[PDB]
């Protein structure tokens, strides 16, 4: 067995969601921020946001929305995780202590069901009797909200729309009716239900099917004074409402594809819509009351307000104020003022919250020499992306450099005091027959450049036709400097062409220090790239020299320095080249038994190959052969975004569920079949998505228990480090955690051991040789009533004594250690 | 794509056993005494009549690959019913054939198993498989007498005693090199063709064609009664050779 | 000749992998180094001598040379490694590579089956299903693990060493329970031991809801816990919908918490009409009101399809990386 430590260093910084109301107290005017697992809560105020409270959930939030039943004060939360944990939960305040009430919780997951492709949606009805929630296809899922539905008990309506793309709860109807957009064959539509609690059944709805844009993306549902819902699309606007039709289709939507929607004025009047290059619109509703009285809408109107962030959630708060949640880039406060600006733009920003974004790759290189080590990340994606440089200080020193272009992969050169960097920009085909840069980026604006004329694809006769309008990708190699963070040197790829891996290393007997790049073709027409290149850069004298390239019949999707040679991954295929006297690229020997080679990892003359599907293969180099032999290979069935070698025995992997195992080899020589099964010895569900493993600590350099430093970037900018444990260390601090899971009381009453079980849709295992830091470390975060209830009976092993009673004075010292590693 | 496992008679003259200088009575004697030994130690263990039969078709096919003096007939034949077992789904441990082999054979018969009566079987298996060409479904003249019996119509006791005898003459058969001339299917009507003639019974009039007089030909195509003559010959001539009488 | 098996070397193959671990011997990838076929190699270790060669790759030489059909794997050959007694080297048994089987394919979540997608599978894995029903062979190990698909899109079963003959006229005893626990029929739960065919039909629907729902539809980890959860979708084992369940040897000590009420068509209402008929079909507690592998091919799901029409899912690509 294998005894492993996860630590998160610093936590998710993406947002996921975020929503208004008055939640801690009727009076107050809350903002609610969801990042994955984490909930904070501020108080609008006239200048910015007052903190107020931060909890942690075990489990990824995947609906968040406040409501205020008849006869509560205040609004009430409503929770649901993605693991199909529901819960209510309440805001209470005595004096100094704030806390968070469980006042329902249950888990609405069903036996059987096929999870929706547009995933969990949750919707409250408007006079909060009930809940909705679209969780599998088919099947719409109600929560009433009666009193005496503390569990959340629900019951399924059978969905004849098996395809629906988003739904909500509509206002100013006679029942319970939710308008949603579903897709079938004959294109996109809009349709009506009615919600009979009684019946638990639908019944007819208010108006009928009208059939949509293809592309028909949100439904907005608009508030009492208008009524109805308003559909966004890619081209149009429209709003429905019975005998009522308006469809606006401005030509400034089109460009980009609009992704968030929030109302500012409560009675319906604006709303404001958000797309992905960042421009902020004002939707408006040109109201027409007639002689009756009643107040219809006229027309349609979108008004381009400025740029913002790339925003997931957007919320209007007070005055002027707007929060921008992105999940891409940093988070912003912004102002909107009446009066546009010298520029033309009615927007300012006030504030910008530090977001890693995407953690694509990161190294670990100590630039002042300082014995520490400093994390250069690749974070955002597109207009966001940065390189930002992380630092200890009690807090995380953070420097941002704006790329304004996606970054991929980064690895540092000291030999040129520089980094290189692979990043695309995208540009739109144009009428020249060329292609045109939406705004300038790290690429372009680089001191000197240089694009590549290799002539290895310049055989053509393939069709590839463009249409004006039409996005690519064009990818460069930047040099950039390790103090200024200048961009030197951009370096342009050939048209179609992906640069997937990059390396800096010498080979064999060259005594030059080379930047190293693997590449793809990709063509639309292509399921897997069947074309590619491996080329050698010089960076000398502020100039990047093609030294060398060497074709490969597919994609560089990883390579890695072995032992004075270049091992890399072309599809299926792992390679070794050897780099010759004539400074060529010369292949020695071939593995080809993977479906698809992503990833790559060496330790000596060993090799861990990480597989789409087939999990984790142990290579390793046999010197007197001059080949490659299989040592052993994981053959349950995983979906790999990142691998790592902890140690000679040990390899860690992250799966595309948010997932974390460690496979050992067998040490079993009874068999050969033994030594081949690498054998799953740990189980732990992450809760984020790894993108990569790095070697290293950022710890200014007591010898810890923990043994090696491991740091992971994700998805949603969490950083976590992976250490081992004795056997000893383990046994005392899993016992802690089962003592600690009795003592500590979670949001939602959510069970611990349930959080952390491996879970994929077809399994789920218990968490198996891993102890989460986060739940050891909160032991010196609890009451000392509670801290003593904790070491009742408490016994060290194998150590100073074979049994050892310890005092919570004892494990608070511990766990102070426990802390210093990150 | 499958091996031809069927030889002339005229073959037979120049079997490895044959040209190592053993004459043609003796392997005669020799896959009779081997055939008989499968028959008793598998019947003494309660096994299907079918495993018997293809141990005894994997004995037959062997010997005409290896020669006699080289591979002990018995400890062959243990290795047969032991393989023929595991093929049928008429599993026995290697243990218990030796067991009641020793139980059925003198101690010169026994000395071929050597000093370990189970090893000399068990490795064996490996040269079994390879010589038999891993083809081991087998087919044999009882299903067939069977399927062409239960389309006879007539005097229930008339055409039961038909089935027995030709029963009889199958087991018979077992004995004989005929296995490894003929196909099965034939062996089954020859043996109906010679219980009918012993029985004076005429098998066309329970037949659906009454006065179709080769009433063989409806079960097996393209068999002349000299197939058929010869088969008879050679069974009722193991009857002639022992102090044993046709049943009847 | 072609025939004559056991006597050609593994000389003849270039080794390229362990695709699997077998339960005889573990399975490698290998290419011929005549032809340039890729072909499966499952190593058969006799040198451990308890019992010899083992019945279970006995079983599959003597099944899968018989049975002749697009949707069963094709043994092409055995071969060798390398004083007879002395002699302790393996035999290879040569099969046709699969690109891929349908538990990876599934486990991994990387690939998504539509309803014609659906249709083209259940029918081949039906007609292979059929053409050894017909032939009187019983598989008893149905597993997505065992159905291995092509990237054309071809389906073939496979792991026929749990397999035997099926008498209809002569039931003879029987190993209890044979399949995985996932895939198991109510009636091995209750230990029939005299199982029909109908045993393997079970299996293939539960696959059938699989597909749709991309989750196995009963996963537990005890045969009681099975039957529970069985039950709550099908309906309780009671002497209504399966007159002889009496008989069976378990009936009264394997009794569900409640006797729960048949909820397939509610459970599985987002499942297409025609597919879920054949579902409810296929899962019927009694074997002998479950349907045969004929009577699901001559259904509306499955008998309108055409195999020209292979449609085939949508396996492991870039864009998934
Ligand atoms: C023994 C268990 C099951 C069969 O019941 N496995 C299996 N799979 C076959 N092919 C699909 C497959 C499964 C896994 N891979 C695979 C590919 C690349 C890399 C990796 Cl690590 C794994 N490929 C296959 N072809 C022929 N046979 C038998 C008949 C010899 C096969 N047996």
């Amino acid at each position: 067995m294998s005894y492993n430590y996860v630590v998160t260093a610093q936590k998710p910084t993406a947002v996921n969601g975020c929503v208004t109301g008055h939640f801690t107290s009727a009076e107050d005017l809350n903002l609610l921020i969801a990042k994955n697992t984490r909930l904070e809560i501020y108080v609008v105020t006239a200048e910015g946001l007052r903190p107020v409270k931060e909890v942690g959930m075990y489990g990824k939030i995947a609906v968040m929305e406040l409501f205020r039943p008849k006869g509560e004060s205040k609004d009430l939360l409503f929770i649901l995780t993605a693991k199909y944990n529901a819960c209510i939960l309440e805001y209470k305040q005595s004096g100094e202590s704030i806390d968070i009430i469980t006042r329902a919780h249950g888990n609405v997951q069903d036996r059987i069901g096929r999870p929706s492709e547009t995933g969990i949606i949750g919707i409250i009805d408007p006079e909060c009797r009930m809940i909705g929630l679209r969780l599998y296809d088919g099947l719409f899922k109600v929560i009433p909200l009666d009193r005496d539905n503390k569990e959340l008990k629900a019951f399924n309506i059978r969905l004849e729309e098996l395809h629906v793309i988003d739904v909500k709860f509509l206002y100013g109807c006679q029942a319970p009716t939710i308008c949603f957009v579903y897709q079938d064959p004959q294109g996109r539509h809009v349709k009506t239900y009615e919600v009979s609690l009684r019946e638990k059944e639908f019944n007819k709805g208010p108006w009928k099917q009208e059939n949509v844009e293809a592309e028909a993306s949100m439904v907005i549902a608009v508030p009492e004074p208008f009524g109805g819902a308003i559909i966004i699309g890619q081209e149009s606007i429209t709003y429905h409402n019975g005998d009522k039709y308006l469809a606006i289709a401005p030509p400034i939507i089109k460009q980009s594809t609009i992704v968030c929607h929030n109302r500012v004025d409560p009675n319906g009047s604006r709303y404001l819509l958000g797309d992905m290059e960042g421009r902020l619109f004002m939707l408006l509703l040109e109201k027409e009351e007639q002689m009756d009285g009643t107040v219809t809408l006229k027309d349609l109107r979108v008004e381009l307000l400025g740029e913002t962030s790339i925003a997931e959630c957007l919320t209007y708060l007070d005055n002027g104020v707007v929060f921008v949640g992105s999940r891409l880039g940093d988070s912003q406060l912004v102002k909107l003022n009446v009066d546009s600006n010298e520029q033309g733009s009615y927007v300012v920003a006030m504030e910008t919250f530090t977001n890693l974004g995407p953690i694509v790759d990161m190294c670990v290189v100590d630039l002042e020499r300082q014995g520490q080590g400093q994390l250069v990340t690749c974070s955002g994606a597109f207009k966001e992306g940065s390189l930002r440089i992380i630092r200890n200080g009690q807090k995380l020193h953070i420097r941002t450099v704006p790329l304004y272009e996606s970054p991929r992969k980064i690895c540092y050169q000291e030999v040129s005091q520089c980094f290189g960097v692979l990043s695309s920009r995208i540009e739109v085909q144009d009428t020249s027959g060329g292609t045109t840069a939406l705004r300038p980026s790290a690429s372009t604006q680089a001191l000197s450049s240089s694009v590549s004329s290799s002539k290895l694809f310049s055989s053509s006769t393939a069709p590839h036709e463009t249409s004006f309008g039409e996005e690519v990708e064009v990818h460069n190699l930047l040099i950039i400097d390790q103090h200024t963070f200048e961009v030197l040197h951009a370096h342009q790829f050939l048209q179609n062409e992906y640069a997937l891996s990059l390396v800096s290393c010498k080979l064999g007997k060259d005594p030059n220090t080379y930047f190293i790049v693997g590449t793809a073709m990709v063509y639309p027409e292509e399921a897997e790239p069947k074309q590619g290149r491996i080329v050698v850069f010089q960076y000398s004298d502020g100039k990047l020299q093609t030294v060398a390239e060497k074709e490969v019949k597919g994609a560089v999707y990883s390579m890695v320095e072995f032992n004075g040679k270049l091992l890399a991954s072309i599809n299926s295929t792992v390679r070794l080249y050897e780099w010759t006297t004539e400074k060529e690229l010369r292949t020695e020997c071939n593995h080809y038994n993977n479906i698809m080679a992503l990833y790559l990892k060496t330790k000596g003359d060993f090799i861990l190959v990480g597989d789409l599907m087939r999990s984790v293969l142990l290579l390793a180099y046999k010197p007197m052969e001059g080949n490659f032999e299989e040592i052993a290979r994981d053959f349950n069935p995983n979906w790999m975004s990142a691998v790592e070698i902890l140690d000679d025995d040990n390899f860690l992997g992250a799966e595309n569920a948010f997932n974390l195992f460690v496979c050992q080899k067998d040490s079993a020589a009874t068999t050969d079949e033994e030594r081949q099964h690498l054998q799953e010895v740990g189980l732990f569900h992450l809760g984020e998505f790894v993108n990569v493993f790095c070697h290293g600590s950022l710890v200014m350099q007591t010898s810890t228990p923990t043994q090696g430093s491991v740091l992971f970037g994700t998805v949603n900018g969490m950083i976590g480090l992976v250490t081992s444990l004795s056997e000893s260390w383990y046994n005392l601090l899993l016992d802690m955690q089962n003592r600690l899971n009795k003592v500590i009381k979670s949001v939602g009453k959510i069970e611990h051991s349930f959080w952390r079980s491996f879970h994929t849709e077809r399994k789920t295992e218990p968490a198996t040789g891993f102890i989460d830091g986060d739940l050891i470390e909160s032991f010196l975060d609890i009451s000392r009533p509670k801290m003593q209830e904790v070491v009742a009976n408490l016994q060290y092993d194998d150590g100073s004594g074979m049994k050892r009673e310890a005092t919570a004075d004892d494990l608070i010292k511990v766990v102070e250690e426990l802390t210093r590693i990150h | 794509t499958k091996p031809c496992w069927y030889w002339d008679k005229k073959d037979l003259a120049h079997t490895p056993s044959q040209l190592e200088g053993l004459d043609p009575a003796t392997e005669a004697r020799y896959r009779r005494e081997g055939a008989r030994f499968i028959f008793d130690v598998g019947t003494r263990l309660g096994l299907h009549y079918d495993t018997l039969a293809t141990g005894i078709i994997y004995f037959h096919r062997f010997y005409m690959f290896h020669s006699f003096k080289q591979f002990p007939r018995y400890v062959t034949g243990a290795c047969c019913l032991f393989l023929a077992g595991k093929v049928e789904e008429t599993p026995k441990k290697c243990k218990d054939i030796i067991k009641t082999a020793r139980s059925l054979l003198n101690d010169v018969q026994f000395g071929q198993f050597g000093d370990d009566p189970k090893e000399e079987v068990m490795v064996l298996e490996r040269i079994l498989l390879q010589t038999i060409k891993f083809d081991l479904q087998v087919e044999h003249p009882y299903q067939f007498l069977l399927k062409y019996a239960k389309q006879l119509k007539g005097d229930k006791n008339k055409i039961q005693k038909l089935v027995q005898m030709a029963w009889t003459f199958v087991n018979d058969s077992l004995c004989t090199t005929l296995s490894l001339q003929w196909e099965p299917e034939i062996i089954a009507v020859a043996v109906m063709y010679l219980a009918g003639r012993l029985c004076k019974f005429e098998i066309q009039e329970w037949t659906s064609k009454p006065m179709y007089r080769r009433w063989w030909e409806q079960f097996v195509q393209d068999v002349p009664v000299d197939v058929l003559e010869d088969i008879c010959h050679q069974i009722l001539d193991l009857y002639s050779q022992g102090k044993q009488q046709m049943p009847h | 000749t072609e025939s004559d098996w056991g006597k050609r070397c593994v000389d003849k193959f270039d080794i390229i992998g362990i695709i699997g671990e077998g339960t005889y011997g573990q399975v490698y990838k290998a290419k011929d180094k005549d032809t340039g076929e890729l072909v499966a190699l499952k190593k058969v270790r006799l040198d451990n001598e308890k019992e010899g060669f083992p019945i279970t790759a006995i079983r599959e030489i003597k099944i899968l040379r018989q049975l002749i059909h697009r949707s069963v794997v094709n043994m092409k050959e055995i071969v060798t490694d390398k004083d007879f007694k002395k002699d302790k080297g393996a035999f290879y048994l040569v099969f046709e590579y699969m690109d891929h089987d349908l538990m990876g394919l599934l486990e991994s979540g990387l690939v998504h089956f539509s309803e014609d997608h659906i249709k083209s599978f259940m029918k081949q894995l039906m007609e292979g299903l059929e053409y050894c029903h017909k032939k009187n062979f019983l598989h008893r190990d149905i597993k997505c693990s065992n159905i291995l698909l092509n990237n054309s899109g071809q389906i073939k079963l496979a792991d026929f060493g749990l397999a035997r003959l099926y008498n209809s006229e002569e039931s003879r005893p029987y190993t209890n329970k044979v399949i995985t626990l996932w895939y198991r029929p109510p009636e091995l739960l209750l230990g029939e031991e005299r199982y029909t065919p109908a045993i393997d039909v079970w299996s293939c629907g539960c696959i059938l809801g699989e597909l749709f729902t991309k989750k196995p539809i009963f996963q537990a980890n005890l045969e009681l816990a099975q039957l529970e959860l069985i039950s709550r979708l099908c309906g309780s084992p009671c002497p209504a919908v399966w007159p002889d369940v009496i008989r069976l040897p378990y009936f009264n000590t394997m009794k569900p918490k409640k006797q729960y009420r048949r909820r397939l068509r509610e459970e599985f209402s987002f499942i297409p009409s025609a597919a879920l008929d054949l579902l409810d079909h296929m899962l019927t507690l009694d074997p002998s009101k479950r349907c045969t592998a004929e009577q699901t091919l001559q259904s509306d799901f499955l008998k309108d399809v055409e195999l020209s029409k292979m449609a085939p899912p949508d396996l492991p690509h870039w864009q998934d990386c």
